[PDB]
Order: C-alpha cells, then sequence, then structure tokens
RNA sequence: GCCAACGACCAUACCACGCUGAAUACAUCGGUUCUCGUCCGAUCACCGAAAUUAAGCAGCGUCGCGGGCGGUUAGUACUUAGAUGGGGGACCGCUUGGGAACACCGCGUGUUGUUGGCCU
RNA sequence: GAUUAGAGGCCUUAGGGUCGAAACGAUCUUAACCUAUUCUCAAACUUUAAAUGGGUAAGAACCUUAACUUUCUUGAUAUGAAGAUCAAGGUUAUGAUAUAAAUGUCCCAGUGGGCCACUUUUGGUAAGCAGAACUGGCGCUGUGGGAUGAACCAAACGUAAUGUUACGUGCCCAAAUUAACAACUCAUGCAGAUACCAUGAAAGGCGUUGGUUGCUUAAAACAGCAGGACGGUGAUCAUGGAAGUCGAAAUCCGCUAAGGAGUGUGUAACAACUCACCUGCCGAAGCAACUAGCCCUUAAAAUGGAUGGCGCUUAAGUUGUAU
RNA sequence: AUCUCUCAAAUAAUAACGGAGGUGUCCCAAGGCCAGCUCAGUGCGGACAGAAACCACACAUAGAGCAAAAGGGCAAAUGCUG
RNA sequence: GAGGUGUCAGAAAAGUUACCAUAGGGAUAACUGGCUUGUGGCGGCCAAGCGUUCAUAGCGACGUCGCUUUUUGAUCCUUCG
C-alpha cells in the first residue's frame, strides 16, 4: 500500500551488471570534473557513500561545485508540473561523463573549418544540418543477372 | 565436474590475479582530492627484488602511471657499490640516487642540499623561502609488510636525506626499539652505514672459513674486507651528490625481430592440414588392420 | 465508504493546461551551498583585478629576468 | 597435446630441483577433555619438540561428547626442518617402519598412529602417564614457497606437485621400509 | 471441495508459481506422463503423432488425467500391450484459489462480510498456447490408424479444439525422418533413451576417433 | 622478437593439459648475527650468494572449456497506431510503422601506456 | 527454483542375490552417485533483451589566442583552477510552429462524492461489482446517426441563404424495388437482417455449396440380375464340438481364371448352408476420409408482441463489389 | 507511525482489510582504523576416531558471513583474528 | 539535551436505552426490482462400464460443453420529507 522510503524498488536500478561486480576499476577516481561540464547518474550499486536517489538514476544535469570526492550536480526534476531545478549531490562512481555534447562540440570545429577551408575558395559555406531528404532519381540497371528473381508466397502448408 | 562454474564465473582484475597489486592501496595512495582537479600525486614506489631493489617516483593517471623519474640499484657499481646491493644501506643510496637524479630535472639543486652528514635523524626537510616550494612525494611500499626496520624504509631514508619532502615517522626505521621509543637514532649510523653487515662478518671472521665459502663470500673475490664498508658508503654519498647521469644510451639498436622467436601462431589454414592429415592417420591406422 | 481515494485522472490535463513550465536559464546563478572557500578565493582575487592596460603587458618583461623560462617546463 | 616435445639437451628432466625434500613434520594430540588432560598432554610435546606447544579450540558443541566451544580439547605442533627427520625415525622404530600403506594420501602425504609414547626416547614419568599420538609428516620439493607468499604467488603444476607413488618410492627408498599393500 | 472448472477456463492472471512453505496443499496423483514402451529406443518406434491445440486454452488437470487413460485404454486394446508411447507433452504448473462458503456451524459471527479477502487452494490447471502439442504419441508405422483415431477419443475429453499432426519427424527426435537416416547411417548419431546426439566432432579428438572406431572395428 | 618495475581497460587475458624459453631478467634457491617476526627463519624480517631452469613465469599447441565477435534463426516473436475488421468466445487477420531473443554456424585467443633494459 | 522420461558409466555407495563358507574370485540385478541428454514451467527466477517510453544537447550567454588576477587550500613557470580585460571569427549552426508571449499581485471564486471507455491490470466464481495505470469523454453538451439511450460513431453550437459531407435509398422515411453485378441461403411456432448491443456452446447432418488428401476405373470399375467355393484334413487347436467352422497354437498348400486348416445367423456333432474370389453381365467415371460456407439440430418460461414496424424469400436476407 | 520484495504495466509515481514478511529493539564493540589471514562445502590422509571432534594437504567466485526482516552489496572486504 | 504524546503533525475520557429524541442520509443496512451464480435446478458430446450374451432396450464412470434465477448468497444501482 505503499513505497517509502528511501532506496525501494532498486533491485535493478542499484543491482550490477552481470558479472561487472568487484572491486571498480580505478579510473573513476581519476576523471576531472569541471565547473559546469554536463554529466549522467547511474547509482553505482556497491558505493554506497551518497547514491543519488531513485528519482536521479538515468537523468543528466550540469555540474556546479566540486568538492574532495563529490560533485555537486544541477539535475531537472519533473513535479507536477512546474518542471523544478534540483541541486544533488553525489559522488563519482554515480557520475559518468556525457557524449551528448561531444558530438557538437566536433560539429563547432567542422564548422568553424568548413567555413576556414572556404574562407580561401570564399563561397560557400553549406554549415546547417539537413535532416534526409529523399535520394534522386537514378536509373539501375540489373547488369548483373536480369529479372525474376522473382518472388511468389506458398505460405501454409504445415 | 566444474562446467557451468564458468559460465557465472568473472576474474580479478589482472594485477590481483598475478599477484602484484592490491587495489586497496592503489584507490587510496592515488586518490587526489577531485577539486585540485589535475595536479598528481607523485607518489614514491620501492619495489625489492632478489637481485636488486628498484625505486621510481611516479604518478597515476587514467593511461597508466606516468614516471618522473627512476634509479635502481644495479646503477651503483659506477659509484663504487660493486657487491651487496639489497643491503638495507645499499637501500639508502638508491633512494638517495633518485632524489638526487630528480632534483636535476627539477634544477632544484641549488636548494635542498639535505643532510649532508648523514647520521639518522628525521631531518625532513625545510621548505626555503620566497620561491620554490620542496618537491613532494608519499611513500607506496605495496606489498611488503612494513615491519620494525624493513629494507624498504632506507630507500625512503635515501629521498628524505636527498631532499625531497615525504611525510614519515620512524617506528619502521631500524633499531628505534618499540618497548619503549628509544629514538636512538646512531643505529642508523651503524646501519645507514652498513656497519652490521660488516660486523656480521666480523663475528664471522674467527669462526668459519667457510662462512666465507657461504654467505658473504665474493667480497673475499673482490678482496672487500670487513673494516672499510663505511669508507666505501661515505664516498658513493658524495659521488652520488657528483652525477646522476640519467643511464644515456646509444646502442641504436639490435632489437627488431631477431631471430624469429617465439613460435608465431598457427594460422587456420596450417591449423586444418594439421586436422585433415591426423583424420586421414586414423583411418590409415584403421585401414592398416583391414 | 469506498468509490474513489487517490486517482491520477485529469491530473497531466491539469498540468498541462497552465503548462509544463521549464525553470530558467539564468546567465548567472546561485552560489549558494558552493565550497565556502573556493569563494573566498574568487572573493579575493574579484578585488585584486586591476590591470586593464597598465600592468598586464609589465610582468612579461620580468619573466625575461631568467631570459625567459626554459628551466621550469617540468613542475 | 600435438606440441612438439623435441628434447632439447639441457637436461633428460631428471631430479636437479625435483629432489623431493620433506616439508614438515605437524604432531597433534586429540583427547575429548581438558585440564589436566590437557596439559599434561601438552607438557609431553615440549619435551619431544623443545618447541612450545599451541592448544587448540574446538569448533563447535557436539554434545555426543560434550566438546564445547572454546573448550580446547586438543593440543598440536608442528616441525620444521632438523627436527622432523630425526622425530620420524624414533616414530619409525616404534612403527617398525613396514607401514600400511594409506597412510598416504592422494597428494604426497604421509601420517601415522602410534600408541605408548614413552618408547620416543623418553622416560615413562608416571607423574604424566601415557599418551596416544597422532603423527602426519608432509613432504615437498624445492619451490613450494611459490604457493604460499604474499608477492607474485602461483600454483605448481602437474609435476612439480607430489603424487602418491613419490611419497611411496621416497619411503622405499630411504628408510628401506615395505609399504605392506594390503 | 473438488471445485468444477467451467468457472476456470482462462488465463484470468499471470500465473501462480508454487512456493516453498504453504505445505498443507492437497497431494495429487497426476504423477504419470510417460506411458507405454518408455524404454524401448528410437529404432523401435519411429511413427510421431502430436495432438496439436488451437486456442490459447488453459487445460484442467482433470482433462488431463482423463486423456491419457482413454488413449492407454484403446491402444492396450488395439495396439498391443507395448507398442507405442504415451506422452503428456504438457504440465499442470498452476494454482487455482476457491474462495466457497464453508460457512456451517452458524456462530462464528464475523465470517465474512468483506472481511478478509485470502484465496483458497484447491487444484492444478495446465495453460496451452496455438500451435502446443499436448500429447504425442511415439510408435510403430503399423498402427497408424490405431493411433489417429485413438487421439479423437482424447479430443472428446479437453476442452476446445485440437487438431492432429502427423509428424515428418522420426520418433520423438528433432529431426526430419529422412533426414534422420542420412545423418544416422555413418557415425554422426548416437543412440540413447529416446532420443540421439547431435554432431559429436567439437572436439577434440578422441570423440572423433572413438566413435570412428567402433563404426570401424 | 623480448625483460623488469608501474599500470590502463579487466577472460580475445580465464581454466585444464603438453611442449619450448638466447640474453636481460626474474625466480627457485643458502643462512639466522643484526632488524624482525613466528608453536615452527615455512610464512614474513634481514643477511648473499653455491645450486637450478625442474616449477613459477614467458611463448606456444588442442576440430580443447569458457569467454569475445560475426552471420544467421528473422523481418520471426513481440510492439506504436487505425477500422461500424472477422469470431458465440478464446482469439485471429489486415493496415501503418519500430523489431528482438536462446540456440545454431563461423571467426578471433589480449590490446596497449610511461620509464630503464636484453638482443638470441 | 520447481521438474518428466529414459540412456550411459570404472563404480564399490551399493540392496537383493547368484556361482561361492562369504566371496575378499565372479555374475548379473537393483538402488543411488557421476557423465551427456530430455519433457514442462515461475507475481515475489535470471544470462539476453524490444516497441511505447524518460533525461540532456543542437553556437555570439559561442569558438579559439594572450597575460593578467588570488590571501589560498593544493603548484619551483610562484604552472592548475575559477575569474577581470584585450586579439581573431563569413553566410548563426535540425524541421515545422507562433491563435502573442513573459511576469507580479488579488494564492481572489468554485472544487477537494465522480462516473464511462479502448489497451494494461489486481481482488471475486461472477457482477450494470470492487480497486489502480494511460489516453480520451460524460459531468458542463446541443446537433447528425445507432427505432430507443450521459459516455458509442460522426461532429462541437452567433442569426440566415446556397452548395457539398460518417449513416442509409422497398414503404413508414428524404434517396435505388439500381436500362449495376456474381454467388450463397428454404428455415413446420424466433429463417436472417446495421459494429458497440442487448445472450449461446462442444459434437454433429448421404440438407446443400465449395474445397484438400487417398484410392479404383476404359486389361471396362461402381450398380443390378450367373458359376465355383473344399480337401491334404476327423492331419491340427478345441469334447459345453472341432470333423474347416463358440474360442485356435499353427500351417502350408494340393486342387486351381477363382476354394481360405475357411466367411454367416449368439446354428455343442458330421453335415446343410453361403460369402471372399474370379469370369459372365453392363460399360462412365466411381469410392472414402476430411475440411469450412450458409442452413439445420442443439436452442426450455411465465400479460400480448416485436430485425424498430409492415412486410420480404431470382430478396427488401447474407458475403464480395459497382455506379 | 513506519521498513523490505511483489503488485507496477522496462524512468520515477500508483490503489484495495491485495500477496510474503518486518519494526518500537540490539551493540564499548557488533563503533573507528592499521595489519594479517579467507569462507560454504567437497576430496584424500592420520592412535583411541562411526556422524564422532582434532590435526593435515590439494580443490574451492562467495554456493559462507556480515545483531535482526527482505532486498541489493562485499574476496589482500564490509567477512575472521589480532 | 531530557521527561511523551504508538489514534505516532501530538484532546485528559466508561457503559446502556425495546422508554426514547433531533439533524440528516437512499453517500448506508433489513425490504421489493436490476445485474450476478459458489449454491439451487439443469440437458446434449465421448464411452470405461453395467446390462446373463449383447456397449447405447434401459442406465452410464473420468471428462467436457451449455441452459434457468422464486430461493442461498454476492453486490449496493433505485427508494429512508
Amino acid at each position: 500500500t505503499n513505497s517509502k522510503g528511501y532506496r525501494r524498488g532498486t533491485r535493478d536500478m542499484f543491482s550490477r551488471p552481470f558479472r561487472k561486480h568487484g572491486v571498480i576499476p580505478l579510473s573513476t577516481y581519476m576523471r576531472v570534473f569541471k565547473i559546469g561540464d554536463i554529466v549522467d547518474i547511474k547509482g553505482h550499486g556497491a558505493v554506497q557513500k551518497g547514491l543519488p536517489y531513485k528519482a536521479y538514476h538515468g537523468k543528466t544535469g550540469r555540474i556546479f561545485n566540486v568538492t574532495q570526492h563529490a560533485v555537486g550536480v544541477i539535475v531537472n526534476k519533473r513535479v507536477r508540473g512546474k518542471i523544478l531545478a534540483k541541486r544533488v549531490n553525489v559522488r563519482i562512481e554515480h557520475i559518468h561523463h556525457s557524449k551528448c555534447r561531444e558530438d557538437f562540440l566536433r560539429r563547432v570545429k567542422e564548422n568553424e573549418r568548413l567555413l576556414k577551408e572556404a574562407k580561401e575558395k570564399g563561397q560557400w559555406v553549406s554549415l546547417k544540418r539537413q535532416p534526409e531528404q529523399p535520394k534522386k532519381a537514378h536509373f539501375v540497371k540489373k547488369l548483373e543477372e536480369p529479372i525474376a528473381l522473382a518472388p511468389i508466397p506458398y505460405e501454409f502448408i504445415a | 565436474k566444474n562446467k557451468q562454474y564458468f559460465k557465472r564465473y568473472q576474474v580479478k582484475f589482472r594485477r590481483r590475479r598475478e599477484g602484484k597489486t592490491d587495489y586497496y592501496a592503489r584507490k587510496r595512495l592515488t586518490f587526489q582530492d577531485k577539486n585540485k582537479y589535475n595536479t598528481p600525486k607523485y607518489r614514491l614506489i620501492v619495489r625489492l627484488s632478489n637481485k636488486d631493489i628498484t625505486v621510481q617516483i611516479a604518478y597515476a593517471r587514467i593511461e597508466g602511471d606516468r614516471v618522473v623519474c627512476a634509479a635502481y640499484s644495479h646503477e651503483l657499481p659506477k659509484y663504487g657499490i660493486q657487491v651487496g646491493l639489497t643491503n638495507y644501506a645499499a637501500a639508502y643510496c638508491t633512494g638517495l640516487l633518485v632524489a638526487r637524479r630528480v632534483l636535476n630535472k627539477l634544477g632544484l639543486d641549488s636548494l635542498y642540499a639535505g643532510c649532508t652528514e648523514v647520521t639518522g635523524e628525521e631531518f625532513n626537510v625545510e621548505p626555503v623561502d620566497d620561491g620554490p616550494g620542496a618537491f613532494r612525494c608519499f611513500l607506496d611500499v605495496g606489498l611488503a609488510r612494513t615491519t620494525t626496520g624493513a629494507r624498504v624504509f632506507g630507500a625512503m631514508k635515501g629521498a628524505v636525506d636527498g631532499g625531497l619532502n615525504i611525510p614519515h615517522s620512524v617506528k619502521r626505521f631500524p633499531g628505534y626499539s618499540a618497548e619503549t621509543k628509544s629514538f636512538n637514532a646512531d643505529v642508523h649510523r651503524a646501519h645507514i652505514f652498513g656497519q652490521h653487515v660488516a660486523d656480521y662478518m666480523r663475528s664471522l671472521e674467527e669462526e668459519d672459513e667457510e662462512s666465507f665459502k657461504r654467505q658473504f663470500s665474493r667480497y673475499i673475490k673482490l678482496g672487500i674486507r670487513a673494516d672499510d664498508l663505511e669508507d666505501i658508503y661515505k664516498k658513493a654519498h658524495q659521488a652520488i651528490r657528483n652525477d646522476p647521469t640519467h643511464k644515456v644510451t646509444a646502442k641504436k639498436s639490435s632489437a627488431v625481430t631477431k631471430k624469429r622467436w617465439n613460435a608465431k601462431k598457427l594460422t587456420n589454414e596450417q591449423r586444418k592440414t594439421k586436422i585433415a592429415a591426423h583424420k586421414a592417420a586414423y583411418v590409415a591406422k584403421l585401414q592398416s588392420e583391414t | 465508504a469506498k468509490s474513489k481515494n487517490h486517482t491520477n485522472h485529469n491530473q497531466n490535463k491539469k498540468a498541462h493546461r497552465n503548462g509544463i513550465k521549464r525553470p530558467l536559464r539564468k546567465r548567472h546563478e546561485s552560489t549558494l551551498g558552493m565550497d565556502v572557500k573556493f569563494l573566498i578565493n574568487q572573493r579575493y582575487a574579484r578585488k585584486g583585478n586591476l590591470s586593464r592596460e597598465e600592468s598586464v603587458k609589465r610582468y612579461n618583461e620580468r619573466i625575461a629576468s631568467q631570459k625567459g623560462k626554459p628551466k621550469p617546463v617540468t613542475l | 597435446m600435438a606440441a612438439v616435445t623435441k628434447k632439447i639437451k639441457r637436461d633428460p628432466a631428471k631430479n636437479p630441483m625435483r629432489d623431493l625434500h620433506i616439508r614438515k613434520l605437524c604432531l597433534n594430540i586429540c583427547v575429548g577433555e581438558s585440564g589436566d588432560r590437557l596439559t599434561r598432554a601438552a607438557k609431553v610435546l615440549e619435551q619431544l619438540t623443545g618447541q612450545q606447544p599451541v592448544f587448540s579450540k574446538a569448533r563447535y558443541t557436539v554434545r555426543s561428547f560434550g566438546i564445547r566451544r572454546n573448550e580446547k580439547i586438543a593440543v598440536h605442533c608442528t616441525v620444521r626442518g632438523a627436527k622432523a627427520e630425526e622425530i620420524l625415525e624414533r616414530g619409525l622404530k616404534v612403527r617398525e617402519y613396514e607401514l600400511r600403506r594409506e597412510n598416504f594420501s592422494s597428494t604426497g602425504n604421509f601420517g601415522f598412529g602410534i600408541q605408548e609414547h614413552i618408547d620416543l626416547g623418553i622416560k615413562y614419568d608416571p607423574s604424566i602417564g601415557i599418551y596416544g599420538l597422532d603423527f602426519y609428516v608432509v613432504l615437498g620439493r624445492p619451490g613450494y614457497n611459490v604457493n604460499h607468499r604474499k608477492r607474485k604467488s602461483g600454483t605448481v603444476g602437474f609435476q612439480h606437485r607430489l603424487t602418491k607413488e613419490d611419497a611411496m618410492k621416497w619411503f622405499q627408498q630411504k628408510y628401506d621400509g615395505i609399504i605392506l599393500n594390503t | 471441495g473438488r471445485r468444477p472448472a467451467r468457472c476456470y477456463r482462462y488465463c484470468k492472471n499471470k500465473p501462480y508459481p508454487k512456493s516453498r512453505f504453504c505445505r498443507g496443499v492437497p497431494d495429487p496423483k497426476i504423477r504419470i506422463f510417460d506411458l507405454g514402451r518408455k524404454k524401448a529406443t528410437v529404432e523401435d518406434f519411429p511413427l510421431c503423432v502430436h495432438l496439436v491445440s488451437d486456442e490459447y486454452e488453459q487445460l484442467s488437470s482433470e482433462a488431463l488425467e482423463a486423456g491419457r487413460i482413454c488413449c492407454n485404454k484403446y491402444l492396450v486394446k488395439y495396439c498391443g500391450k507395448d507398442q507405442f508411447h504415451i506422452r503428456m507433452r504438457l504440465h499442470p504448473f498452476h494454482v487455482i484459489r476457491i474462495n466457497k462458503m464453508l460457512s456451517c456451524a452458524g456462530a462464528d459471527r464475523l465470517q465474512t462480510g468483506m472481511r478478509g479477502a485470502f484465496g483458497k487452494p484447491q487444484g492444478t490447471v495446465a495453460r496451452v498456447r496455438i500451435g502446443q502439442p499436448i500429447m504425442s504419441v511415439r510408435s510403430s508405422d503399423r498402427y497408424k490408424a490405431q493411433v489417429i483415431e485413438a487421439l479423437r477419443r482424447a479430443k472428446f475429453k479437453f476442452p476446445g479444439r485440437q487438431k492432429i499432426y502427423v509428424s515428418k519427424k522420426w520418433g520423438f527426435t528433432k529431426y526430419e525422418r529422412e533426414r534422420y537416416e542420412e545423418l544416422r547411417d555413418d557415425n554422426r548419431l548416437e543412440p540413447d533413451g529416446c532420443n540421439v546426439k547431435y554432431r559429436p566432432e567439437h572436439g577434440p579428438i578422441a570423440a572423433w576417433e572413438k566413435a570412428q572406431r567402433d563404426v570401424y572395428a
């Protein structure tokens, strides 16, 4: 008739994977984390010192205060319905690095550079993305084994 | 037995399988505070072997440890230490060696002369003001029991008498009897000068010639009598402070794919020709009787 | 009695009527609950920012006091 | 398995290092009591070995014989080197050393029971009485410390692991006893 | 007490498992699942005939008791007493909870108004899907008439609707009947209780070797 | 082609067995006076070398176990979405789209970093 | 975590034994145990792992370059970090949207009994019952349609003209008995007829219409009207008879186009007696097991009565379509 | 009033006198920390030695233990001993 | 900091009324009607059988499928001016 409290229904949020138990690999303490960086939260089930609660595992947000061995992240939590900006402290192994900026930061380089090679030829930029267009009009030869190749059913008898 | 054992079993790491690290000091040493983001640790490795001890200063990184400088006891026959390379006193000069093999990289040679008259007192260095604060390091012994007066702490005693600021106590220096302390500094001056190795000979000069056919042989091959061992170890200290030449080598080279050598690994073709004849040999063993 | 205690009908039609209200995008944000120095250090560098044009060039001439900086590339 | 053996001439795989050295001898007395029944068995071993022995507390209260958790029912002591090979031959004359076949664990180890412990070169001493003993001798080879170190440990292999035949030959070879293959 | 199953004909819940503390449950005698010459090898009974279903039916276990004792008592009458293998392919591993009015003795005076609503266990059931065979009869090819007519009299004890496959299998193998023989004829299949062995090749040699030994010598 | 120290990801590294291993090495290995620990110098601790490459370890072998990868089971199972679609009901079919999984067959057997070092 | 079935095994755990005084010599057997399988599963089991989803990002609040700043805790550039001012920056960095958005106050009124529905779902045997998840509705909502109706399907509503649309066109009832079709269906006390929806089963049916598999047949099949049908052998099993025959171990053949130790009446012997069979006869298709359409049977309730009504039956029923 | 697994429909939330349980305490160590050692069990051995203990060598991915419910978690620990 | 409110956001609190009362309630029972069927009552499919012999003249085990709601309940839809 309940949940309440603080770690309920975490038989699979903080379960370990198949055979990734054991000593946490030591790169997790070695990562550098800055202020304003973006970060994910997967609560690591083998470290009880300040897990995120279950309402923040899965959620990304911006660091804005780093300490000795934990980080104070800003995670958007939807309440009803006024989305709040939370201010969560978590440790390091309950955090990963985002990748969602990482593609864009290589798009900022190239749009700086696709205009840089076009700095000399002049024209023209064509910087912004497009979603998938229709392909074109082709024509395709068989050329290579003319048609039929002809699938026709016979699908029951069984 | 033990077949679905293997589907579920996963392995302790690599260097807990080899038995080399411990990963319970490794987390706790190399932890820097995550607000002093990337300024490294600079710990001090001391690893010892049957032949030759090893001291490297290093700091870990994501991609394996970086190493700033390393110094082995095998370099010591340059400086007059011919045999007896795993003494405590032979461990002293190696930790003395990197503590001058590294300050040339920083140019910290005008400052922090260190305990130039070594006698066995805990002369942690002083930060000489208006500029360069002293180099910092922390001891990493790893997998040796830190018992009272082990060989690994003379290497530490080499470094703090070299000039590197390491926090340490004396409770694992030799001869500081914990019943009860007994800040007896002078037993270092008998150990860091190696004299109790010599006084082991002076208490064995008289009993057995076969004792010299036993342990501390080959001092007899070099005529190393049991009297002048300090005079070796005094001379090293003023000669290690001459030139740590960092072991430059210009062979360049005889290394490449000599000679084959180690039994390359049989691709699938010649695997199949091995199986093709073996199946042909077994029917040939069967066609023999018929 | 027992007809309807604890339902969610009409609860996201309400929450999507005066709608779902993203927070903000504030240029500056509160440093309330940050590391408390850190912030006393930045409160000391905020006062000592004195050179806009004047001393900001001058200390390069002080770098040449060691004919530059050949040595300190290490630590 | 299908690796070319080819016998590069360094050794015939003889014994330069497989030399089958006796590792240790461990002693024990399992007497289901304590007190003077304990400490008289304790002062058996201090003169029999020259090492001060250790007791052993019982594991769990079994109540079939009323031994209890931490009751110290049993005494045991280990002997390594320069005292095993004299105590065992003392224990072998009373054994009249044609000892039965098992007596031989499959890991190359062998131990035996004895009675009437006075005949191990000691006085009868009626103040302490008699005490029945079990012996157990563990043999080894040069190299087994690899199994038992803190730093770079590791197991051994198919050989240097001792088979039972390595323990029966070595008992047939020296000490000249037959194994009484019943 | 022996509740009718006009009231229990569908998959109405996600299925009850069998706990390990609730002992006091009724002990059934649905303990028999294979009948006939269960010990005969694959070479003795090559014909296999299933009784395949047509709904997501939930079968009672009363019906499955009747469906085996019906097909036994034609095949011990019209097939010879050993020439077959009736096999239930379908186990009744569920619980049904029966809140019946055992409300005699008339003075407990709180019995249930709606207080409380615990269930009460009085048997099993067996759930079925479309195209899931319920019984399979492994026999010889001679009694093909005697078995496809034996299963008609097993239909009329089951609810729902059933369809009667004669297989292209070679008995209870996973193999097709002709494809059984081709893989059998040299070394590649091995006899067992009522089944075969599947490509004993990898590895490494001796299993290839010794199974090649006895087929040679 | 290697070795040591220190690692990273943590089985393509693991396990079993068998073979080989120049040099650098590592070990194995000798001792108990000191430091030092032990019921026991086995473990640790400290001293230094006679022996050995047996074993560790390293490299490999095996239609090996496992684990890794790919095809394939499969446009399958399931599933968003739609109908005044079928059926007595279970349930099914169609349309619009997303689309797995065991098994099975194949193919791989660690890759690498920093620092010294050997060079068969 | 339940769990069916057998297979293999030196075994020495072996239970009966057995050849043996026991066997310790050995034999199988049976129980386990071990090995490789196998049947079926699981709200409180997982190796694997969807769709529907949840989070964040998508540029000037940017991108680099510089030397400055700091008391510091960390650092020999008194480097890192976080900042304050300069230098360079192309065309502003997915799509489509903007009935205006942003923000205070009055946290002002009312409300804090909900019901219904798809798909999901728990308790109950069920319930127009009970309780939840999602979306949409009713409440508050008229109009068109479903004869009828709070929620169904269309559609949301200022006063009017004109024209054009989900349901229907035999008559009530606007518009087809279609100068459009093929078929299916006979229903003797309810033929059947607009999804929700107003109840219906399993199994049938030589009613009929289609089918899928199996035969036999033009060396003339099926259908109807001829012939022969025992002996070797009362060898044989059966004596309540076996002699061919209640029930048969067997067991062939001889005779021969075709006759079997034999096919028949609830015929105890012989025997009568007929089938099987063949050919005559006629000569075109025939026989059977299925399968699913409508129809039928199943199918039983109290005032008199309901495809909504009449009525309909090469339809005004049902399925597929057309103007 | 409160906790755990399930219901719960792969974020989190979700109900009924739905299902299985728990709590109102216990601990100067069962808190801290540094070092050392590894557990369930099985296997072969050893006087009195079966189920008897205890010594002893190999195997042993947690099948042990962690005050207590249940769930996660832990192997040079968070377990055992100092 | 402590002493405690366990109805745990925390009044200090025993019964009876068939002698009764008021405000109301169909937000709520007993009562008809409705929906429902564990119970009631119920007829076909398949035959293990019984039926001397003989399955179905007459019955018909284990199954299985449907039918009625005046009781028994189940609910709480309608009514407590």
